[PDB]
């Protein structure tokens, strides 16, 4: 702010002001609020809580069976070298 | 197989197929242990008609 003498800035907005209204009042709000609809315990989703496999491992079962059977052919006898 | 079989003719054909179990003569991947214990193998063949 600058004040300049001799033209000085009025020393106030004075008493000639026009009170325009008495509408100043905010009427307090008084209220009762009830949000009470029956609630049912459940919601349907496509899927909740699953941690789906991105790849599975290979998996398997097992079997064996049979017996011990055989047809054989042997090497001929040979002269013994030494000993 | 004869390239063509003319009207009234009879042609003779020969075909061979190798049904593999083992991958090759040196790679036994896929081979089947069939020791003589009696549960049977089944080789099903459907021919032309």
């Amino acid at each position: 702010a600058l004040i300049n003498p001799q033209f000085p800035y009025a020393g106030p907005v004075p008493i000639p002001g026009p009170a325009p209204t008495e509408t100043m009042p905010l009427l307090n709000y008084r209220v009762e609020g009830r949000i009470a609809g029956i609630q049912q315990a459940r919601q349907f989703m496509p899927f909740l809580q699953g941690p789906h496999r991105a790849v599975a491992e290979q998996t398997y079962h097992a079997i064996g069976t049979g017996i011990q059977m055989g047809q054989t052919f042997n090497q001929p006898l040979i002269n013994t070298q030494e000993g | 197989a004869p390239a063509t079989i003319a009207a009234g003719a009879t042609g003779e054909l020969t075909m061979y197929y190798w049904v593999p179990l083992a991958y090759s003569e040196t790679d036994l991947t896929g081979a089947v242990l069939a020791n003589v214990p009696q549960s049977k193998q089944r080789l099903k063949l459907e021919f032309a008609n």
